[PDB]
């Protein structure tokens, strides 16, 4: 099982675990984030992951075709998943653009963020050592805000288009385009290095963080719950959708990946192994992130909740501070950002390939026989690059935050998971699904999967959605910038672009099918083959 | 059809001594899809070992089994008069399902 | 998980037809797959047919695929095997076995019914 290991190990460490989980945990007060995180994990995450893999293997086709075999009425789930992937690919690559910019900035004798004597730095800067010797600002934070981002006062001020970051996105997109068109992927002896290097780097960062003088307070903030105050809907949605985002579920890529295997594989063992390990690596890297934050709190003399930004830049603020505290910081900075680029590039390759397949399968005659696939791939990459340019401007950070919060996370993932589990448990039939699983892997799902799909996942998703609507709180960048109403409307438009697919497809297929309305629904609910 | 076979078709045995039986398949069976069944004379067969190592409910702990690929075996720590029965290996990996030739302990 | 009983065995002529029944008790018959196993007078065990828990998936041995039909009554909790053309080699003892988990084997075996041709 050792190479299976290396394959699916490349599989479960991604920008999600390293980057998204730490800042989401930090944003929700730390310890309080973990309780809904594990509740959603064991309630829905693993069962929905297993369910999606089972669909992918059962149909032996793409994520859009399977619903035709299962439930023709709810075929809109595949379109929702493919549009979720399409929106995710646009903004997920900006992280690699920032990583590329940091890596290019790392080719210096002294790291630019280790001290503040440069041009872009504000007069209020004080060295972290000297800050406790307040209106002062840490050099790393203002480097992230002013040199890389050049952050605008708000989303209403796009500002100039940062040319260096635009070229970084262009370089990353060229790498992706060449890899997808030429089929370049980690298949030779390089797979072992690609699978082991991220874990080695994370272990080094964890060791450095835990040995910091202020690590203990960071761990206390990371693990101590705050159920008395922090039980807002926001933490529940954030943890539940972080579970669904770390796994490639509700995106429709897991069905395609599962279709690559066969019934002889040890399904429901690989699923639990990969899911538990994927959550475990996130939980482990949380210790490193929060220990670095605790060291920052000890050094700067301020609370842990105030040391760094409550946003996507937590990874780009904490880790550079960690590599600053190691011998020869340039070497560790270069290694860390090479690791980050590889870790994000592999996932981006997988997502773009899945999108390309799920779109060419809708018209193979035109997109695979009437025209070369290279042209279609170039079209997809170019359109995504022009769309991603919107997050490169000086105010691009706000757009990226909105995209992360709405386009490929939040209520849309709960919507997709609820409709998946509802359809399979109730419309298609839990007994039928268990019988199919018996036919494929040899044993029934058991009470845990079945009761999860029937009750627990629908209850959790509906409860989170209703609790969010009842106790609604608007999105805010960091914890001080309030988005305008039009930006919130745009975010909800991004979410609804995925949510509305199911009702639209239901109504369209109802209209396009002949017969009485009762007969229309009854026939469109019948499985195929 | 994955034809199975068992070597000691007839095995004369005496109480107390350790005994062993072998099962072979024409095709590579998964370790989790091979099972052993005991059948006393004049009685229906009973499940004895499953997943090549897990003893069934009623089998005493003296029994054991091991194997992989296309070669498998079953062993007895110390036989007894109550163990005089016929044992069949069976593969469950692919259809048609097949049973071994069967080995009957003479005593 | 207690009791399984076969019925319907008897003497028929070669090329005839016979239906075999297998009653189930002590467990939810609709939640477990059922399989028929055949023991020739030489005591050699041969698998015949399998029916899934809901009856949607059916498998047959290569020698009985064209002549044997397996069916179940989930409401009645009774398992039925139908033979349309009984050859000379079909004379044997028939058992109905529970095979819900392929990785665990046939948990329970029925009493069995004999079939003869003359
Ligand atoms: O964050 S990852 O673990 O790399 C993955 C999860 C699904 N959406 C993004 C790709
Ligand atoms: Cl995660």
């Amino acid at each position: 099982k050792i190479d299976f290991v290396l394959s699916v190990a490349g599989g479960f460490v991604g920008l999600g675990n390293v980057w998204r989980f730490p800042y989401l945990c930090y944003k929700n007060g730390g310890g309080a984030f973990l309780i809904p995180y594990f509740i959603f994990l064991f309630g829905s995450g693993l069962p929905v992951f297993f369910l999606e893999i089972i669909i992918g293997q059962y149909t032996s086709e793409g994520g859009i075709t399977c619903w035709e075999k299962i439930c023709p009425l709810f075929s809109g789930i595949g379109y929702a998943s493919v549009v979720i992937v399409s929106l995710l690919n646009v903004y997920y690559i900006v992280i690699l653009a920032w990583a590329t910019y940091y890596l290019f900035q790392s080719f210096q004798k002294e790291l630019p963020w280790a001290h503040c004597n440069h041009s872009w730095n504000t007069p209020h800067c004080m060295e972290d050592t000297m800050r406790k010797n307040t209106n002062f600002t840490s050099p790393v934070i203002e480097f992230w805000e002013r040199n890389v981002l050049s952050l605008s006062p708000g989303i209403d001020h796009p500002g100039s288009l940062k040319w260096d970051l635009a070229l970084c996105l262009l370089l990353v997109w060229l790498v992706c385009f060449f890899c997808i068109w030429k089929g370049v992927r980690s298949t030779g002896k390089v797979v072992y290095f690609t699978a082991t290097f991220p874990f080695a780097m994370l272990l080094v960062l964890l060791v450095r963080g835990l040995t910091l003088p202020g690590a203990g307070a960071g761990i206390k903030f990371y693990l101590y719950p705050d159920i008395t105050r922090l039980e807002d809907p926001q933490v529940w949605i954030d943890a539940g959708t972080q579970i669904f985002f770390s796994y490639a579920i509700c995106l429709g890529a897991m069905t395609s990946l599962g279709s690559y295997n066969k019934y002889h594989n040890n399904v429901y063992r690989d699923c639990m192994l990969l899911g538990c390990l994927n959550s475990g690596t996130s939980f482990v890297s949380g210790f490193a992130i929060f220990s670095i934050l605790g060291f920052m709190a000890q050094e700067q003399g301020v609370d842990i909740a105030d040391v760094a930004e409550s946003g996507p830049g937590l990874a780009f603020i904490a880790y550079p501070k960690a590599v600053t505290m190691m011998p020869l910081p340039t070497f560790w900075s270069i290694l860390f950002f090479i690791m980050l680029l590889l870790l994000g590039l592999d996932s981006q390759f997988v997502e773009v390939e899945g999108q390309i397949t799920s779109l060419v399968d809708l018209y193979p005659s035109f997109l695979r026989k009437g025209y070369r696939r290279e042209i279609f791939i170039a079209f997809v990459c170019s359109i995504s690059y022009l769309l991603g340019l919107t997050m490169v401007t000086e105010g691009g950070m706000y757009v990226f935050q909105l995209f992360d919060y709405y386009a490929a996370s939040g209520v849309c993932l709960l919507w997709v998971a609820f409709f998946e589990c509802f359809v399979i448990a109730w419309i298609y039939g839990g007994n039928r699904f268990s019988e199919d699983i018996r036919d494929m892997i040899g044993f029934p799902p058991g009470p845990w999967m079945k009761y999860s799909w029937a009750v627990i996942t629908p209850v959790l998703c509906v409860g989170c959605f209703i609790f969010s609507l009842v106790k609604y709180v608007p999105l805010t960048y960091n914890k001080t910038y309030v988005y305008p109403n039009w930006a919130i409307g745009l975010g909800w438009s991004l979410a609804l672009s995925s949510m509305l697919c199911v009702p639209l497809v239901i109504v369209i297929r109802l209209c396009q099918t002949e017969g009485p309305f009762l007969v229309r629904v009854k026939y469109l609910l019948t499985p195929r083959e | 059809e994955n034809v199975l076979t068992q070597s000691p078709a007839i095995m004369s045995t005496s109480p107390g001594e350790k005994v062993t039986m072998t099962c072979r398949a024409s095709s590579s069976v998964g370790s989790s899809y091979l099972h052993w069944y005991q059948q006393k004379s004049g009685a229906s067969p009973k499940l004895w070992i499953y997943s090549t190592s897990n003893l069934a409910s009623g089998v005493p702990a003296r029994f054991s089994g091991s194997g992989s690929g296309t070669s498998y075996s079953l062993t007895i720590s110390s036989v007894e008069a109550e163990d005089a029965a016929t044992y069949y290996c069976q593969q469950f990996s692919g259809y048609p399902l097949t049973f071994g030739s069967g080995t009957k302990l003479e005593m | 998980e207690v009791q399984l009983v076969e019925s319907g065995g008897g003497l028929v002529k070669p090329g005839g037809s016979l239906k075999l029944s297998c009653a189930a008790s002590g467990f939810t018959f609709s939640s477990y797959a059922m399989s028929w196993v055949r023991q020739s007078p030489e005591k050699r065990l041969e698998w015949v047919a399998e029916i899934s828990s809901g009856g949607r998936y059916i498998y047959y041995s290569d020698t009985v695929t064209g002549r044997f039909t397996i069916s179940r009554d989930n409401a009645r909790n009774i398992l039925h095997l139908e033979m349309s053309s009984l050859r000379s080699e079909d004379t044997a003892m028939y058992y109905c076995a529970r095979g819900e988990v392929r990785q665990r084997g046939f948990d329970y075996w029925g009493q069995g019914t004999t079939l003869t041709v003359s």
